């Protein structure tokens, strides 16, 4: 299992762990 | 930044939360 | 961006958020 | 279970932590 978080997968990880906090960049 | 920490290397939940907001 | 977590991606998400807790199934 | 919650549907950090340990 790849534990690196790159590109879209990094975006999903931020979706997941930032929750209602949000994160850059979601326009 | 986030790419070096979480893509090139492997990052923890705590590191990744650094980058929220 | 796909927000679904399936297969290996679900394993990585558990790696990420379970941390030292661990999770099934890691033999 | 986890597949229905996080793969078929979209799950939150809190839901996903349910499935640790």
């Amino acid at each position: 299992v790849n534990q690196h978080l790159c590109g879209s997968h990094l975006v999903e990880a931020l979706y997941l762990v930032c929750g209602e906090r949000g994160f850059f960049y979601t326009p | 930044g986030i790419v070096e920490q979480c893509c090139t290397s492997i990052c923890s939940l705590y590191q990744l939360e650094n980058y929220c907001n």
